[PDB]
């Protein structure tokens, strides 16, 4: 009933969430660059995303301009 | 009198939205990959 | 019908913000433009004005703009 | 706020630096230049605070926005 | 009077302004009791009002066609019709404090300048002299003006660094 | 391709050779300071103008310069 | 290989990427940078140019001048100029449904039209128009002018017609012609056709190229003009009931001054202006014949600036060698006729809404909103030009050693002390305007209005008081019947004029108070600002601490690198990049203020915009909030009318502002290595890689990326605003 | 001191290979070849990305770019002290040595180099543009 305090909250821990998501970025990207080492990390699931990163990259793009056009275009 | 006929709108606008428009970009288009001798 | 418009421009937006920090977090140690990213640490400015403009190159530039994108979603 | 963000994102840090020059000379005119020289923001602290700026003149600009109208009609 | 305008204690809009605040600060009154803490805190809030607007009425302040006071920015004007303390005084008292402050500083900076390390000196405190010229401070037009006739307020153009040109 | 110039105030401290990353810059021998060394840039066809050298440069003003040309592949740093 | 395009730069056409196609269209005016240019060859492409503009801006109002005798209804808006709104040209739009086409179909046409807001109709209907048939010739006329001088173009770059060097340098000759000939003549012209044309057209005479040559524009024929007789001209006047474009109450007077505005028309007296245009072209004519060109007689401009040097060396060694320094450089001549020509266009703004010299143009309040913010965003644009001009002439044509000691190298020589000066004064303004604001609107929030402090501006209503107002009782100058300046006019002009100024229903010499006191010291601040950051830019472009060498770099460059803690945005061309915003802003604040006061005005209700124009807060709700009620309402779920255009124009705008914010924001690095991986994408695709680019596609440089940003926000700026200005003056009225 | 000549028929160190490989200017315009010798099998990073092993003895891989080879080179010589060598090959099979021009690295002097590019004065003692001005091209007051 109290619709102030419903929204307030809402509001709040979405923005709270957010933050904590792209500092979570920040640091994934802080441990890849100081405590990488590529000795240890050969073959695995980390440096085979390193190998094929640029077809990630490429996909994801394309299907953010896909969207892109298929949402703002309405 | 200099007065255009009542179809003119309804050929020129056509006109100067999508045929000189397609023969300009066209145009220009080839101009700037032409290659140098 | 407005709330699908709307879902989609929330996908729309996380995937922006997933493609910038994404970026960010593969690309931290090198790329085609820079090969010795690493080296240049993981904040820090740019690599100079060459190669066309080298400006926002290091990860920290990109957790910059995934702020935005994330300020943009939420 | 969110508009002052404006003023460390759409510039660059050499201008502030020959400007902190001119108001150095206009301080060693008068005797009163501190022994710290005064250097202007580096590119990523600029960065960094337009967008700690821009986040929040704008979060605080939606949160005066909602609580101000779910308080007067909620 | 000046500019039109006509003093705030003869003043219909002025007062109608008054008798707005005052109706709705009592408006707001009368949904409390009469020996509870609101009442009391909104009672005190009228009578600040009350009084403000009888002391702004005092000062012989020039109000508007909006019922809301004016300044006289001009000093032959200020000081012809008795209306030098809305711009005038207040400027000569932010001009004391002003160079007060910019002098207490300039001192500071000019004493820790020839020491072995100033930058410890600006980013540490030295509170004792900092107080001492704090203090010193009060007779800053006295010595600034005495320091401008001495030629020693400047610095020569040889010793300023500039650009290249 | 990008200009780059070597003044008479280097002092031949081979910083900037040892910062540019893609072999521009070299060490000859000079008479004009105590280490007997200059730099010279004899492969400026290879130059982009990340300006690595300028940041090295320990001079005031700066012996080396980098003043950016005509772009090409090699200097735009292309990998296609 | 290397390409064809483009044909003045080698190195650009070199140039594998996309970066050859922006950089050669954005170079191509940039003569002096082409492959081999000299300093004859620079002057005659300039001169080409100059003919090709000149049959741009006729063909262009040709244009204009053919839509309105065709689509538009100057035949019936001259019947009723105040019930009848005037219609720019027809629409021919096939996405249009059927309530577009119905909602557009306004003014009394028979299909959808767009209705105007340039005021050609009052200043045609004016200068003597009255039946499409004067428009069409008008615009077959001025097409030709433009033909001619597009030949003109083409002809003088062939050989046995290309004008010489010697021929281009000389100012003496150039000036006079332009003093005596383009100024005096065009303006003596000018009072032929007002004296001949507009002035029998005002009052019911039909004259035209069939009968001007057999009627007399005076009853007495030229006789008091040779006889010197000249008061016989202004007798017998407009007297107060005349109506405009009929015979009755109108006079017999071809110059007369009686100043004020028409009571109908609530303008300018068509007599008072042809006797302006006389007296002007009088004097142009004689300041025509000051400099010696070929007859002996007459000044060299070398000689006045040299014997101007003051004895006490105060300005060193004075004007000596600015002959040279400015005749040779292209830049100063273009800076300095920028300058003049922004300030001129401000002037012009201000006087045309204060003095309304077209008919009927005062009741029409979208025209006068429109054409005030027209031309004080082109004055802006074309003082941020002037000074980025400057700042080329001190890089690419200053001279140290021919400049020794002249005013000019007295600037850079204490320019620290004019940066540090204007950075005090832009500092002060910023703090005092910006802290009475959040006080009043403190004082406003926390209910007690009185509390606020509103300064009177006693300066500028004392100026008002000098001029004749008698509302703040100065009483002195023009406001005191017993003073000389009053009695010295009470037989020429002074009557009108005080009638005029003392009338509140005008746009003469408005009443003010705190609230324009405030909004008058933000304008204050943005000039100084923009000012500050164009003039250090300009002193600052040969070098300063930070770079001692960067008139070596040229006018634009991206940085010096990040050394030195970093150079971003260190060349002139940058400090007039973060100019443009704040010239944007200051003609924002300049333009709401206008806006806001007149519609007040208009609406009837000024104490409106004397009570929240001191705060903040009522600039925000009173004016942004409350006046575009009706522009988003152009389109919604229950329909659309003809606001729907402004509407989506005010989207649009929005739009491209906020597109412009990521070139602004983001900068090329992320851009360089997303496209990579786009390369690789493409590359790698079957079906698709068979269709190969032959520009190697890469980012946008960093230059290109602040112009690109800038155009964005200076489009969006300009379309957003005149969307609401003319929703809201157009929906209100 | 001899020019070496490049092997075609050298070892390269075993990797799963990536995305960020070569691409069609390796075909079209030109391409870089990077050879070294390994005293022992060691894992490194690869500029492009990924984790290679290199191999006993010699040792060759293949570059886009002039940077990547020197970053490589930069990368073995400051962490396991080799000294790596590379050229640039071009589509008709043109190869040229680049890195090190005459064996020598570029960081300490060596007798027979000739300084090129150099100016004889300081920064503060160059032309002003008017001078330059006028002339073929763009020219620069540094340029001469
Ligand atoms: C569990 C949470 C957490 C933790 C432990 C860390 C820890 C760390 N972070 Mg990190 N980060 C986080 C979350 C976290 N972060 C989030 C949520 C974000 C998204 C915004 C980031 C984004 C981020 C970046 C981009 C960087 C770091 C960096 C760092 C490291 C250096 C510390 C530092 O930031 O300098 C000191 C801390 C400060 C100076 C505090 C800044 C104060 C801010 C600007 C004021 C906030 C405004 C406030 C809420 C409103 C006040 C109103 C005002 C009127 C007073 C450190 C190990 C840096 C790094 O990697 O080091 C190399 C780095 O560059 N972080
Ligand atoms: C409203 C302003 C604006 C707009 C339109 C965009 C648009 C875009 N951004 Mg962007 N951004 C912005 C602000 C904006 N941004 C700002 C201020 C920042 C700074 C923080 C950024 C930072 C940023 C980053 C870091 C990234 C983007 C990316 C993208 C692209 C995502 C692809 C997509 O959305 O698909 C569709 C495209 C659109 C929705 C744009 C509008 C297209 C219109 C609606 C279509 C109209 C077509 C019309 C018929 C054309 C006819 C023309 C006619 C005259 C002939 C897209 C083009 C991402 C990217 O590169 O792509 C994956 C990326 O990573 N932006
Ligand atoms: C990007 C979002 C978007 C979408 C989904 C639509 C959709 C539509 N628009 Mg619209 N429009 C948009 C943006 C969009 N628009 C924008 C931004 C503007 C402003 C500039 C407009 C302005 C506009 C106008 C003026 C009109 C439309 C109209 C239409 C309708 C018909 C268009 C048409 O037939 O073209 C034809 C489309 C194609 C030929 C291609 C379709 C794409 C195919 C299906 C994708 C194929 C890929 C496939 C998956 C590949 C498989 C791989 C392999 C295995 C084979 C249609 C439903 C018309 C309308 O109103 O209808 C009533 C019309 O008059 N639009
Ligand atoms: C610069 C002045 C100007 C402008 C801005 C316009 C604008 C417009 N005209 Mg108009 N027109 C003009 C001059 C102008 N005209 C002149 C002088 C004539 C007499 C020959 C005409 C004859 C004319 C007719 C008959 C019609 C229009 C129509 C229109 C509308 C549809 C779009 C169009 O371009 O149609 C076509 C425009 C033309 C045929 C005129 C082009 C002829 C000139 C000499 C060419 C100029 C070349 C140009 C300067 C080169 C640079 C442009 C570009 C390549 C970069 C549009 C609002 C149509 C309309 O009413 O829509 C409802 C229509 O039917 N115009
Ligand atoms: C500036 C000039 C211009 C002109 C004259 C038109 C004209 C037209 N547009 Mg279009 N449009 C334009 C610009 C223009 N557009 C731009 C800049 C955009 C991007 C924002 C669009 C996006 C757009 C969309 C999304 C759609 C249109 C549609 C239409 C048609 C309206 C359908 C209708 O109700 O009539 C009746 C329709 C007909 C009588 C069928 C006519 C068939 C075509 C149009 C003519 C024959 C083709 C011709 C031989 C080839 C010409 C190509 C030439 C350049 C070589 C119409 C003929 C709609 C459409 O295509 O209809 C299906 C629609 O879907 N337009
Ligand atoms: C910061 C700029 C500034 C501006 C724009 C003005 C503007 C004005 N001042 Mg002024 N004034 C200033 C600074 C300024 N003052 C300063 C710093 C001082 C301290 C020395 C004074 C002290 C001063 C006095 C004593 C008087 C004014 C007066 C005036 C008003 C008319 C006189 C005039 O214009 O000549 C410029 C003003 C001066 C050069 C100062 C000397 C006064 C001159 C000689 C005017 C006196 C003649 C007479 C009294 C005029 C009144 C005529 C009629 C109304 C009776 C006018 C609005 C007069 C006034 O209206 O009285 C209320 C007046 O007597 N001022
Ligand atoms: C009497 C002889 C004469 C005349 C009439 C002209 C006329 C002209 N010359 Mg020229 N010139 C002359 C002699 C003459 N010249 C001589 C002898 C030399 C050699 C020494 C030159 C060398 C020369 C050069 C090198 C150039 C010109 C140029 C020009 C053109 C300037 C274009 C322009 O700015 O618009 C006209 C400007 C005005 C009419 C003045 C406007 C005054 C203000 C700004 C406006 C106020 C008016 C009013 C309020 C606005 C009206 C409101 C409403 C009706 C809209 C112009 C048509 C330029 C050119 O060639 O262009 C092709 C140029 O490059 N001349
Ligand atoms: C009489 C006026 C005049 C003249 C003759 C010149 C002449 C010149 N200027 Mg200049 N300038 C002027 C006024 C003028 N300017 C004004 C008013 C400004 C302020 C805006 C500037 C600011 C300026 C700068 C910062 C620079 C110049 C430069 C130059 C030189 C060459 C560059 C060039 O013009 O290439 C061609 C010009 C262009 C290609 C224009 C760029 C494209 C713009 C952004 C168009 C965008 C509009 C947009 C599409 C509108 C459509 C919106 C709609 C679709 C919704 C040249 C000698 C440059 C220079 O000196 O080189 C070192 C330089 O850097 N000018
Ligand atoms: C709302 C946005 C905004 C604001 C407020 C400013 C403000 C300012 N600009 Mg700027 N600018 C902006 C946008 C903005 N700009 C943008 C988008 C651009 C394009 C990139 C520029 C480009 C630009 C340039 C190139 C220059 C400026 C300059 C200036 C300064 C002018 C001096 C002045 O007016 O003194 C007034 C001072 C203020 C208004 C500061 C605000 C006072 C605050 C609110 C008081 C502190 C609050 C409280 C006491 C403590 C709270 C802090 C808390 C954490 C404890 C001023 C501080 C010029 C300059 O540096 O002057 C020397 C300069 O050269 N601007
Ligand atoms: C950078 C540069 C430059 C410069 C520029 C500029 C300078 C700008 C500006 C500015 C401006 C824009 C200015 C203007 C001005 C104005 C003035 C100076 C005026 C005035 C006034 C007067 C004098 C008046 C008087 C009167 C009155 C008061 C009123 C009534 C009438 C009378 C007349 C009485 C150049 C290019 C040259 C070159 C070099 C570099
Ligand atoms: S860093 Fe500067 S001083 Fe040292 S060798 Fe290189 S150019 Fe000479
Ligand atoms: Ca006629």
């Amino acid at each position: 009933t109290d619709y102030g305090t419903q929204l307030s909250l809402f509001t709040h821990h979405t923005w709270i969430g957010g933050f904590c998501i792209v500092g979570a970025g920040a640091h994934a990207a802080i441990f890849m660059v100081r405590d990488y080492d590529p000795t240890n990390n050969y073959n695995n699931l980390l440096d085979r995303v390193i190998r094929h990163r640029d077809a990630i990259i490429s996909h994801l793009n394309w299907v953010c301009i896909f969207l892109g056009f298929h949402s703002f275009g309405l | 009198p200099f007065v255009p006929p009542s179809w003119a709108p309804s050929v020129f606008v056509p006109l100067t939205g999508l045929v000189l428009p397609a023969i300009a970009m066209a145009t220009l288009f080839v101009y700037i990959e032409k290659e140098a001798p | 019908t407005s709330d699908f418009m709307v879902h989609h421009i929330h996908a729309f937006t996380i995937h922006v913000t997933v493609l910038i920090l994404l970026k960010g977090v593969l690309f931290a140690r090198s790329s085609r433009l820079i090969p010795d990213k690493a080296n240049l640490g993981f904040r820090f400015p740019c690599d100079g004005p060459g190669r066309g403009g080298t400006c926002q190159v290091s990860a920290w530039d990109h957790v910059f703009l995934g702020l935005f994108w994330m300020y943009n979603s939420l | 706020v969110w508009a002052f963000s404006l003023m460390f994102l759409f510039s660059g840090r050499g201008y502030w630096q020959e400007l902190i020059e001119s108001i150095v000379w206009a301080h060693n005119k008068l005797k009163v230049a501190p022994a710290i020289q005064p250097r202007a923001l580096s590119i990523t602290q600029g960065r960094a605070v337009g967008v700690a700026h821009y986040l929040l003149g704008g979060i605080a600009t939606t949160w005066s926005f909602f609580l101000a109208r779910i308080i007067s009609v909620g | 009077d000046i500019a039109g305008l006509t003093p705030c204690s003869e003043s219909k809009a002025y007062a109608k302004l008054e008798k707005k605040e005052l109706k709705t600060l009592e408006k707001r009154l009368k949904q409390y009791e009469a020996d509870s803490a609101p009442a009391v805190a909104l009672k005190a809030t009228m009578e600040r009002t009350k009084a403000r607007f009888a002391n702004y009425a005092k000062a012989g302040l020039l109000c508007g066609n909006d019922g809301l006071p004016h300044l006289i920015a001009d000093p032959g004007l200020a000081l012809k019709y008795g209306h030098a303390g809305e711009v005038f005084i207040p400027t000569f008292g932010f001009l004391y404090v002003a160079g007060y402050i910019g002098y207490v500083g300039r001192q500071y900076l000019i004493a820790v300048k020839g020491e072995a390390k100033p930058t410890d000196k600006e980013i540490i405190i030295d509170v004792p002299l900092a107080t001492k010229l704090a203090w010193q401070g009060a007779g800053w037009p006295l010595a600034a003006v005495q320091e401008l006739q001495r030629g020693t307020l400047l610095e020569k153009e040889e010793n300023i660094t500039v650009s290249p040109r | 391709a990008h200009i780059v110039k070597i003044y008479d105030t280097c002092i031949g401290c081979t910083q900037c050779v040892r910062a540019c990353p893609l072999d521009v810059l070299e060490m000859v021998p000079w008479d004009g300071c105590k280490a007997s060394q200059m730099a010279s840039a004899p492969r400026t066809e290879d130059c982009v103008g990340c300006k690595r050298c300028e940041t090295a440069c320990p001079t005031d003003f700066l012996s080396v310069r980098v003043y950016l040309g005509s772009e090409s592949t090699r200097s735009m740093g292309l990998s296609y | 290989a290397t390409k064809l395009f483009p044909k003045f730069s080698q190195g650009l056409a070199q140039d594998p990427t996309t970066r050859r196609i922006w950089y050669g269209l954005a170079m191509a005016h940039d003569f002096e940078s082409h492959d081999g240019m000299t300093e004859e060859n620079l002057y005659q492409k300039i001169f080409a140019s100059h003919f090709g503009q000149l049959s741009i801006i006729f063909l262009w109002t040709s244009g204009n001048l053919f839509h309105v005798a065709w689509q538009g209804n100057f035949e019936q808006w001259v019947t009723d100029p105040v019930h009848i709104r005037p219609i720019a040209h027809a629409i021919w739009d096939p996405h249009f449904g059927q309530p577009a086409v119905e909602a557009f179909t306004r003014g009394g046409a028979s299909g959808p039209v767009n209705i105007s807001t340039s005021g050609v109709y009052q200043w045609w209907y004016t200068i003597g128009m009255r039946t499409n048939q004067d428009l069409y010739v008008g615009s077959v006329f001025l097409a030709l002018v433009s033909a001619i001088f597009l030949f003109a173009g083409w002809l003088h770059l062939q050989p046995n017609f290309q004008p010489s060097l010697s021929w281009f340098k000389d100012a003496e000759s150039r000036l006079n012609h332009h003093l005596s000939g383009l100024f005096g003549v065009s303006s003596l012209a000018w009072t032929g056709h007002l004296v001949h044309v507009a002035i029998p057209e005002s009052r019911g005479q039909h004259v035209g190229w069939d009968n001007f040559l057999s009627v007399l524009p005076h009853p007495q024929g030229l006789t008091p003009f040779f006889t010197g007789n000249w008061a016989a001209y202004a007798q017998s006047p407009d007297t107060a009931s005349h109506v405009f474009g009929t015979a009755q109450g109108s006079g017999q007077a071809i110059l007369t001054f009686l100043g004020g505005f028409h009571p109908q028309t609530q303008s300018l007296w068509l007599t008072d202006m042809a006797h302006h245009h006389l007296a002007i072209a009088v004097i142009f004519i004689v300041a025509g014949h000051m400099y010696r060109t070929n007859f002996g007689i007459g000044h060299r401009m070398q000689a006045i600036l040299e014997a101007h040097t003051p004895p006490s060396g105060s300005l060193g060694a004075g004007h000596k060698g600015l002959f040279d320094t400015v005749n040779n450089s292209l830049h100063f001549q273009l800076g300095l006729a920028l300058a003049s020509v922004g300030t001129i266009t401000s002037l012009v703004a201000q006087h045309m809404y204060s003095l309304p010299p077209y008919a009927f143009q005062a009741i029409d309040f979208t025209t006068q909103a429109a054409l005030y913010t027209h031309h004080q965003y082109i004055a802006g644009f074309i003082m941020c030009g002037a000074f980025a001009h400057g700042a080329i002439f001190f890089i690419r044509d200053y001279d140290p050693e021919q400049n020794k000691g002249n005013v000019l190298a007295r600037m850079l020589d204490h320019k620290e002390a004019l940066i540090s000066h204007l950075s005090w004064v832009s500092l002060f303004l910023g703090f005092h305007t910006l802290g009475l604001y959040v006080h009043n609107d403190v004082m406003q929030a926390f209910g007690t209005p009185e509390k606020q402090i509103l300064i009177e501006p006693v300066f500028a209503q004392w100026i008002q008081a000098a001029h004749g107002k008698a509302l703040y009782g100065f009483d002195f100058l023009l406001s005191s019947k017993t003073s000389a300046a009053f009695a010295n006019g009470q037989s020429l002009w002074l009557p009108g004029w005080l009638d005029a100024i003392n009338n509140n229903q005008n746009s003469l010499f408005l009443t003010i108070g705190p609230g324009d006191f405030l909004v008058h010291h933000a304008i204050a601040l943005g000039l100084h600002t923009t000012t500050l950051i164009l003039v250090k830019g300009a002193l600052d472009a040969r070098g300063s601490k930070l770079m001692p060498d960067k008139k070596d770099f040229g006018y634009s460059f991206p940085c010096d690198g990040p050394g030195r803690g970093g150079t971003c945005d260190i060349s002139a061309y940058d400090a007039f990049y973060l100019a443009v915003f704040w010239m944007l802003n200051t003609i924002g604040w300049v333009t709401f203020y206008w806006h806001w006061k007149h519609l007040t005005l208009w609406q009837g209700n000024v104490a409106q915009f004397d009570e929240s124009s001191t705060y903040l807060m009522g600039w925000l709700r009173d004016y942004l909030w409350l006046n575009s009620s009706q522009l988003i309402n152009g389109y919604n779920p229950f329909g659309m009318n003809s606001l729907s255009v402004w509407a989506w124009t005010f989207l649009f705008g929005h739009l491209i502002y906020a597109t412009g914010f990521m070139f602004l924001i983001s900068w090329r690095g992320y851009w360089q290595e997303l496209i990579e991986t786009l390369v690789w994408a493409h590359e790698k695709t079957p079906l698709a890689n068979l269709v190969y680019w032959k520009d190697k596609p890469v980012a946008l440089s960093i230059v290109q990326a602040r112009l690109v940003g800038l155009a964005h926000f200076s489009v969006g700026y300009i379309f957003t605003y005149a969307a609401f200005l003319i929703a809201s003056t157009s929906g209100r009225f | 001191w001899t020019v070496p000549t490049l092997n075609p028929d050298t070892p390269s160190p075993i990797f799963g290979g990536s995305t960020g490989g070569l691409l069609r200017k390796a075909q079209t315009e030109e391409f870089y070849v990077i050879t070294w010798e390994a005293k022992k099998e060691q894992i490194f990073e690869m500029p492009t990305g990924g984790a290679a092993i290199m191999r006993q003895g010699p040792n060759l891989l293949k570059f886009g770019k002039k940077e990547q080879c020197l970053a490589l080179t930069t990368q073995l010589r400051n962490k396991f002290k080799l000294t790596p060598c590379f050229y640039r090959v071009f589509p008709d099979g043109k190869v040229q040595y680049l890195h090190p021009a005459d064996g020598v690295y570029p960081e300490k002097v060596n007798a027979g180099r000739v300084g090129a590019n150099q100016n004889m004065r300081r920064i503060g003692q160059n032309v002003n543009p008017i001078k330059v001005k006028f002339s073929g091209r763009m020219m620069s007051p540094a340029e001469i």
